[PDB]
């Protein structure tokens, strides 16, 4: 079992807290949903490897640039998070996390994660976007964007159904462990 | 941590905390409110253990066992009795304030319902100048500590086995030097996130809306202060470098 570390980061309307937390547990909690998440080493098995994947979020540290890049030392692969139901994460992708995490990562990979993928066909999420002129991300533009900033790959998932979460981190785990 | 502490948040949430018979007196606003602040409280019991293994476990441990070069443990571990100073006090306050609290006959059936004031005095006056002081210094030194770390890991075998000795046990799973000092680094910037949740539960007594909106305007200042006093030093930087930053 060798050691490898994980950073997520992206906009606070991403959920990147929530998919910590929902991967952590194998659950979405019934009774409580935590605010925040500490830290966490999970034992992941992927392609007959055994990982140690420590887990770290970067929620609370936006608007501190001075404080937010102490996150970033020996990261061996990056989750670069945006939520379907707002174009506006998915906008801020190119312009601030990209370069931000190209610079403090070098060479390092970065998967590009559409979270909460159940909200695409929520008819209350269709209503709401288009009263600013907006619509969920399609596919295709999740895929472009992450083609675009140079990403390893691009997923989906949703941390609410579970629905893709297992994957994320298993493709995570595969992209550490690459020369 | 001491186990009546341990036990008192062994439960996910304050709902499974306290005895059912007393959780079915409380209206659902409430039970949101206790839910958050029970996960501040919790939160700070687990930042204060982190301080404590840096400091009885790493940094003793070092001191007792190895014959490390003068200035090199230090270096390690930059602040860590000042931090747990700070935030052994302010677990001590928040663990009053639940003691208080409780109901007569009980160990566990408690509310707090006023949170805020004591919010606003550990982010305000000598503590908060204390807290942005020692945040401004032990966060200029993550860089260098990490390194540290990194080349007696590598080139000193007696070093490599007291870490690899002491991290063994499985409770030490999230918690090396590296992880202990991610852990507490990233400890201030979790305030706001939890008190902005409370205060979204704490409508029902205007006097406590309004404290917890001071506190939450007094972390994000110490923040945006500890942020702005940060620069990264480095072990053999040269003053050119320095100088034209
Ligand atoms: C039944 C669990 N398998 C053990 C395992 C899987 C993956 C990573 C691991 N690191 C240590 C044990 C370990
Ligand atoms: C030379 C340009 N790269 C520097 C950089 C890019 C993105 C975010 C950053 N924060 C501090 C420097 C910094
Ligand atoms: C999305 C609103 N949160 C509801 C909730 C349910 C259970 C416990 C809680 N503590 C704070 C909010 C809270």
């Amino acid at each position: 079992a060798i050691r490898k570390k994980l950073v997520i980061v992206g906009d606070g309307a991403c959920g990147k807290t929530c998919l910590l937390i929902v991967f952590s547990k194998d659950q979405f909690p019934e009774v409580y949903v935590p605010t925040v998440f500490e830290n966490y080493v999970a034992d992941i098995e992927v392609d007959g490897k055994q990982v140690e994947l420590a887990l770290w979020d970067t929620a609370g540290q936006e608007d501190y640039d001075r404080l937010r890049p102490l996150s970033y030392p020996d990261t061996d692969v990056i989750l670069m998070c945006f939520s379907i139901d707002s174009p506006d994460s998915l906008e801020n992708i190119p312009e601030k996390w990209t370069p931000e995490v190209k610079h403090f990562c070098p060479n390092v990979p970065i998967i590009l994660v559409g979270n909460k993928k159940d909200l695409r066909n929520d008819e209350h999420t269709r209503r709401e976007l288009a009263k600013m002129k907006q619509e969920p991300v399609k596919p295709e533009e999740g895929r472009d964007m992450a083609n675009r900033i140079g990403a390893f790959g691009y997923m989906e998932c949703s941390a609410k159904t579970k629905d893709g979460v297992r994957e994320v981190f298993e493709m995570a785990t595969r992209a550490a462990l690459q020369a | 941590s001491m186990e009546m502490d341990e036990k008192d948040f062994a439960a996910d949430s304050w709902s499974l905390a306290v005895d059912s018979s007393f959780l079915q007196q409380h209206k659902k606003e409430v039970m949101k409110q206790q839910d958050v602040i029970y996960e501040l409280i919790q939160t700070e019991l687990h930042h204060v253990r982190t301080l404590k293994i840096m400091t009885r476990l790493f940094r003793t441990g070092m001191l007792e066992e190895l014959h490390l070069e003068p200035g090199v443990v230090q270096g390690l571990f930059p602040c860590v009795d000042e931090l747990s100073d700070i935030h052994t006090r302010f677990l001590s306050q928040l663990l009053e304030r639940r003691r208080q609290a409780l109901c007569p006959g009980s160990t566990r059936n408690f509310v707090i319902h006023r949170l805020g004031d004591l919010l606003i005095s550990q982010f305000s006056g000598p503590s908060a100048e204390q807290m942005c002081k020692t945040y401004s210094e032990f966060c200029s030194r993550h860089s260098k500590a990490l390194k540290l770390y990194k080349e007696l890991y590598a080139r000193d075998k007696r070093f490599q086995q007291f870490i690899r000795k002491v991290t063994r046990p499985a409770v030490l799973k999230r918690h090396g030097v590296q992880e202990c000092i991610l852990l507490v680094t990233q400890r201030i910037t979790k305030y706001p996130l939890l008190i902005s949740r409370i205060l979204q539960h704490s409508h029902g007594i205007e006097e406590e809306r309004q404290d917890l909106t001071t506190a939450l305007g007094l972390v994000k200042e110490l923040l945006s202060n500890v942020d702005e006093g940060i620069y990264q030093l480095e072990k053999g930087a040269r003053l050119q470098e320095i100088y034209n930053r």
